């Protein structure tokens, strides 16, 4: 059993006000049943977008979530990640940089 | 150097509960998907049947249908026999294919996991468990290196259907597999870590770097490659600075697409 690692990542320079995607990479976990949820402040976003689940050399499970967003200086991304290989959801905020 | 990799992923979850997905890879691009909840194999891009005929993919089509519900049966059957001893969940991991080679033909694969840990594959004429490999596989894969018919099927999947159905595929996928996309970057960050980000590009290999002047900066550390949701690639490289040394640094983005004009940032 595998804990999944979560990267929060920009498809475009973030630029307030200006519609963007917003990445949440999911990977190395084992077993493959997951769930993933992005947030705004707090919130599910609810159009969000997932890549096929594949795996990598090692095994290891990989998922791309993905979802529409316009960056502001009021509001909050998330990844959220429920796990059999943890005892709670792993939340990563994206850092407003990436 | 194109590796075609298909990928299945079998969920046993308890007697009455499995599922069957797969996905198909050339290179860094997925050609299809396999869904459990699908009879058929579907087409992510427009070249996905490569050079085979309607006919010849039905076939080819027939055969994964006949393999996928053999192997469902074949798993729940295994388990039942060696119940209580190996027993649910259970995770089975697929990896199929063919590596093509320049000009000179091909390497073809067949590995399988179990619980997440590689234990048996396909090699020469049979099926082997590999070193390390629970003992009570080897009764079950001796059982199916019986099977001749079997055996012969993938012997040919793997030594000609592979290479054949992918040669194919680099012909009519070519415009996709040799596209260009242009990378954007931008930067970030008394002791700084600078970061350039580099979003948007395609192929895969790329250069980002840190520059004061034509100097480069060998403390730069270059992230993971992280896929983007449009085919393209994402990648950062980060350089730890002390503060008012930021002044004259850059950070300098070389790839095939900009045609010997590189991206220079000044921070
Ligand atoms: C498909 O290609 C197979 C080889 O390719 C590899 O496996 C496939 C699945 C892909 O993954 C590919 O990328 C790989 O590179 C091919 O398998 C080969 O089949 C032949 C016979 O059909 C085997 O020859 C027999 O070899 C044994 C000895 O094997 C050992 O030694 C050699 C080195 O010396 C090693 O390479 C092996 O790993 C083993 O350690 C001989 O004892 C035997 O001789 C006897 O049988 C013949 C008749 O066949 C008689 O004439 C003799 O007098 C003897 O009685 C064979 O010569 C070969 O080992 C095997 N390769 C491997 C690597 O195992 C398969 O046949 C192809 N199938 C089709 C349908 O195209
Ligand atoms: C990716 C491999 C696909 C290759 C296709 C395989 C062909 C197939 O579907 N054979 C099943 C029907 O066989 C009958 O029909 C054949 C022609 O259609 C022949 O005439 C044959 O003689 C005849 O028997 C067959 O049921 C096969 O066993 C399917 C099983 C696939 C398989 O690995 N099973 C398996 C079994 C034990 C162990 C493993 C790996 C270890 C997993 C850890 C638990 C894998
Ligand atoms: C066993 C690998 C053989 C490769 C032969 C190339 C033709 C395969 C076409 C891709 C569709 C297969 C998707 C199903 C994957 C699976 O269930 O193993
Ligand atoms: C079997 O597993 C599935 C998926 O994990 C679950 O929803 C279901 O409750 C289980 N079914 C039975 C009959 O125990
Ligand atoms: C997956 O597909 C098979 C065959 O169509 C079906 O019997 C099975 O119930 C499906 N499993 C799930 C979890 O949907």
């Amino acid at each position: 059993q595998k804990t999944p690692q979560i990267q929060v990542y920009s498809r475009h320079p973030p630029e307030n006000g200006k519609p963007n995607i917003l990445n949440c990479y999911v990977t190395q976990f084992h077993p493959p049943h997951i769930e993933i949820q992005m947030l705004k402040n707090g919130k599910k976003i609810p159009k969000v977008e997932m890549s096929d689940m594949s795996f990598s050399k090692d095994w290891s499970f990989y998922i791309l979530a993905h979802t529409e967003f316009t960056p502001t200086e009021t509001d909050t991304y998330a990844c959220r990640v429920k796990h059999a290989s943890m005892a709670e959801p792993k939340t990563v905020y994206w850092d407003r940089d990436m | 150097n194109y590796t075609f990799r298909c990928l299945q992923m079998s969920s046993f979850a308890n007697r009455s509960w499995s599922r069957t997905d797969s996905v198909v890879w050339l290179g860094d691009l997925q050609t299809h998907r396999w869904s459990n909840d699908s009879a058929t194999i579907s087409f992510t891009k427009p070249w996905s049947q490569g050079k085979l005929s309607n006919q010849q993919w039905e076939k080819l089509q027939h055969m994964f249908q006949v393999y996928r519900v053999s192997f469902t049966r074949d798993i729940q059957e295994l388990v039942k026999m060696m119940s209580p001893k190996e027993d649910y969940p259970i995770e089975i991991q697929l990896s199929a294919g063919c590596e093509m080679y320049p000009g000179n033909a091909s390497e073809s694969f067949l590995h399988v996991a179990f619980q997440g840990k590689y234990v048996v594959r396909f090699w020469g004429t049979s099926w082997q468990t590999v070193p390390g490999a629970p003992s009570w596989l080897d009764l079950p894969i001796k059982v199916l290196n019986a099977d001749q018919g079997t055996s012969a099927t993938v012997q040919m999947l793997l030594n000609d259907t592979c290479p054949l159905f992918v040669r194919g595929l680099l012909e009519a996928g070519k415009s996709d597999l040799e596209k260009q996309e242009k990378p954007v970057a931008w930067l970030s960050s008394g002791h700084r870590q600078l970061v350039c980000h580099v979003s948007g590009f395609y192929p895969k290999p790329v250069w980002v770097m840190w520059m004061r002047g034509d100097q480069e900066q060998q403390g730069t550390h270059r992230g993971d490659f992280l896929p983007n949701a449009d085919e393209t690639w994402y990648l950062q490289a980060t350089l730890d600075v002390e503060a008012g040394e930021e002044a004259g640094l850059a950070c300098r983005v070389k790839h095939s697409s900009l045609g010997g004009q590189d991206i220079i940032l000044y921070w």
